């Protein structure tokens, strides 16, 4: 059970190790769902209209 | 005799290039024996030390570690074979980007140990090698014969049943090499076998330990 | 280098398949959350135009 | 005297940890001199060899390579300093995923050479070390004593003016160590200075070359 | 134990000058054993190697070669004793006026062999020593450590049951001496004993073979 | 086996400062065995040689000299223990104010011997060491490796059952050191054990004698 | 050249027995030179080191210490000759019934020093050898390699102009012998000449210092 604490610690310290690249990657993963989301909203709002 | 810790039968290791690294190596090592593995450059010295850890599999013969045959050890059981084997190479494999404390505490985290359990053992292990009060510094700013002392400290952590030294002190001074050898003798006293492979002439000549003289893959002559 | 050292010391195949597994899961979750928040704010900003 | 190929003034190198690696190392090497750099482990033997290549910069003093000062060489000019320096380390830095022929032709393409020119020089370089008819095979298939032999072959390509060896033959047999040392003489004969830094005792005691003793960063004496 | 290849009982060798070359030498050598015969200059090292070949007869005691006692071997049977013994000295006894091919092919002509039989064995023997494509040149134009390699090639021809090396590599480089020793180990692997007498310190110190330390004619102390 | 001349069981020697000179030294020596006692500087080498003579008493374990236990030997019987022990140190303990003849004749006067008996034995003992015609000169005007030869001559007088050499030839030339070692082998041939403790690398490497490698008080590893 | 610290003319030393210990030993040592005095047992290695301290007087020739002649130095002036000479022997001459602190403060009180002055210099001297926090303990309690370390500490007190070592590390391990030799370099760096006389072969072969070979009383050559 103590094994899954070094796991979280290592993953978090790895993501924070290079915040430049980490932020760049979370941004470009944010874009890839942004438009699918907004296009589903224009799907439902015109469906209601 | 009793429970031979390491035992080869007719072990051969031919590589994908079709050349013989070992040929008919047969020997056994009692639980507590300290031996030297000498030989010329092209002899399968580090090849012999690789088969024991399960890093490489023999092309023939059989290998017995403790009481279990590991000739065709399943890949699931390999990580538990190396947990009983301490490995020291010519150069330290230290992770230079991380503190010595954690760099030594790795094997306990591998096996799974309490946070306070880790604190006690690494402090003790860093003390037997004589390198306490050094646990906070990084491997880069320790001196050349001081990084190796951590490599032994990392290996001796978790009480390995065998240390396999692959030409340690090869880049160390003669005065420092003797000190490392007195360290290995310190561990061999309690319960753990040693198979120090080496090139040094004045290091094995001052001790009365069993010498295994590999020559073109053939193991013992004396 | 750390992975090689861990495998040599005797880390299991699941010990090495862990920081990454959690890292990837956390990255996906955080990216989806941030993407949804950005989508909501951009649709509510286009609500000004509509 | 003439044109001292390597010359050190009262030089020092303190690292970020605030410890003295070198202290007042002064010496000079003629173009053609072969010397041995010996010392204990805590002596800056590799640090001394690192200042010559521009890998590290001195904290004090002055360093002259050939007839030029390189104490504060700009980062624009370092790659042309290392093109006249042969670098042999204890552990060969051969590229493990690439054939020997392309693992020894690297220095030539660095300066830029013709395909025919590359073929001729590497073939000659691979023959001086005696490892011809071995160029098509990968370094992993060679023995522990030939991978190093390629390392010197890579260093001697482009005809460097100086060969720097950082404890070579440290992982090599005593029979092989003499063979490697006879290789470095073959080069020191023609035009290249050698600064073999080593721990060995029966390799430097069979020759009458200059011995540079480093003790806690203090050279020779 | 089994069939001791070489065995001395109480062998002494006093010469016509009335001085003792050996005194009470007692030892035995198994068929396959490799041993070193060390000692100071005036000790009967080459005297001990002379009694085995039947070149000299003991003044006391008995000598057993294979299963046969050769203490008072009849002069008719001596040439058949030395046919099973390979002899290498400090210097090559090469016949410098004759080609290496025939200089190596001598022992087969001594025993009596077919012309084509001679061609096959000397080519093989010149290959184990690694000196093929050298069979046409004369011993004078081969290098110093290359003439000795033929001397081993001549001895190993006809498959001797024992090589007796009388300080070989005494005029050879340290790098060359190790190569010759790896050659002797190559023969010792298959079936043939070796009794290499030597002075070298760093040659016997790298191997784990039995060492026989003659001192004023007294043979073994360890 | 038979009658072990020297035998330690679990011998430890802790001094008044509370530091361990020896820890669990266990070994035995047959009557005639020649052995080398090597080790680093701080190892109990001369401490081990001191317990045998009864100069120092063990803090634990037991010591057997010949057939008699001398662990708690009574102070009345100590002088008769050392009469069977020859003692040679790094430096000669010669009495420089007195002639070599009497300086060698001391042990017989200690035991009590006839005046003519003393004349015969010291002349013989001065001859085995090769130092006859030197009995009238004083130790000061003999050369450096010549005073030590008397120290062996004094020890070998009265036919000791064991020579204990405490780093002899430590201030002697390499050429002279080998000569002294051939002297010790000369005595070991007849009936007397030797426990030469030493630091020399090229002296023990030329002989095939048992080597006892002390390391921080722990005795044997090979 | 300049001021030769030690200079021997055609010198000889025949003892009362009528035998030649030295014969025609001529050499000179600069102020700062480190040299090795090697030879066999019958060669006057210690006799050569004894003439420098005034312990023995030459039977012929001339001996100059610093810039003064000491060939026939009067018995009134010898104690001031030995105050600039550090004397280390094979066997340490430590006083066994007296603590280390008072066993190293002997040279200071010989010349006469203040109690505060004595405390400061011996504490610094006991720290250069690395044997601080050991001064309160008796020499018998130290290991065989630290009693010698006090011996050098005693010699280096009063800052001698020359260190004379008579086969030190003869009863010391090879690992310890190098440590003692690294100590003598630490002193030869600043201002003190060293005349290490030794039998060792792997201690003098790792350095590039001047080697004075004595063969039957004939020096160098
Ligand atoms: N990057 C560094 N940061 C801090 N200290 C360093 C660094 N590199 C070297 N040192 C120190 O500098 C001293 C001498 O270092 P080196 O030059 O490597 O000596 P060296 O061990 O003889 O070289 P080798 O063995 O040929 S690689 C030691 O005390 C090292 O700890
Ligand atoms: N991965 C490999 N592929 C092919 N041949 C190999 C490989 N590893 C080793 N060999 C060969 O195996 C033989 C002996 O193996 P080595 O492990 O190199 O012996 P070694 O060099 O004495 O050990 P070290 O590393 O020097 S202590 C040599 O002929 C090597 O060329
Ligand atoms: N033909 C001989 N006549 C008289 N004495 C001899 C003869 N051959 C040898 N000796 C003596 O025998 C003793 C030892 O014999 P050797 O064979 O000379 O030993 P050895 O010198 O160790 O052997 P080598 O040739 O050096 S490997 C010496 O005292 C020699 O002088
Ligand atoms: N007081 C003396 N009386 C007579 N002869 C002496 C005296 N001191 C030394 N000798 C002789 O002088 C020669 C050389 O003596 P040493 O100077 O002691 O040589 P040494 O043995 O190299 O010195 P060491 O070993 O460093 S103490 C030898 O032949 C000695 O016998
Ligand atoms: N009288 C003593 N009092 C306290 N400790 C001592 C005494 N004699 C020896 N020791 C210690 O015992 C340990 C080993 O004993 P030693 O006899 O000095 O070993 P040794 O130095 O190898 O023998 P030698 O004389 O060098 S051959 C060392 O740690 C010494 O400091």
């Amino acid at each position: 059970n103590e094994q899954v604490r070094y796991a979280f610690h290592g993953a978090l310290q790895d993501l924070k190790s290079k915040p430049f690249a980490t932020f760049l990657t979370v941004m470009v993963i944010a874009i890839s769902l942004t438009l699918p989301s907004v296009c589903y909203m224009v799907y439902k709002n015109v469906n209601q209209a | 005799s009793g429970l031979v810790m390491i035992r080869f039968e007719h072990v051969s290791k031919a590589y994908l290039g079709g050349r013989q690294a070992l040929q008919g190596v047969t020997f056994h090592m009692q639980p507590g024996e300290m031996a030297f593995l000498t030989g010329h450059s092209g002899a399968g010295k580090s090849t012999l030390l690789k088969l024991i850890c399960g890093i490489e599999r023999p092309s023939a013969g059989k290998i017995w570690f403790s009481g279990h045959d590991i000739t065709r050890l399943k890949n699931r059981e390999v990580p538990f074979l190396r947990r009983q084997i301490g490995m020291i190479f010519q150069d330290h494999h230290l992770l230079m980007d991380r503190t010595v404390y954690d760099n030594v505490a790795i094997p306990l985290i591998i096996a799974g140990a309490s946070g306070d359990d880790i604190r006690r053992r690494v402090s003790a292990a860093l003390d037997k090698v004589g390198l306490l009060d050094k646990a906070k510094n990084f491997p880069i700013q320790l001196s050349g014969g001081e990084q190796q002392r951590v490599g032994i400290a990392r290996a001796v952590v978790n009480k390995p049943a065998v240390l396999l030294a692959d030409e340690p002190t090869g880049n160390l001074d003669d005065a420092l090499s003797e000190g490392i050898l007195r360290l290995f003798e310190e561990f061999n006293r309690v319960g753990v076998t040693v198979l120090m492979a080496t090139h040094d002439i004045n290091l094995i000549s001052r001790r009365s330990y069993r010498m295994l003289t590999l020559s073109d893959g053939h193991l013992h002559g004396g | 280098d750390s992975i090689n050292v861990q495998k040599l010391i005797g880390a299991t195949d699941g010990f090495i398949l862990r920081p990454f597994l959690y890292g990837g899961a956390l990255l996906g979750f955080s990216g989806a959350l941030l993407s949804l928040i950005l989508s909501e704010i951009l649709v509510l900003r286009l609500s000004s135009a509509v």
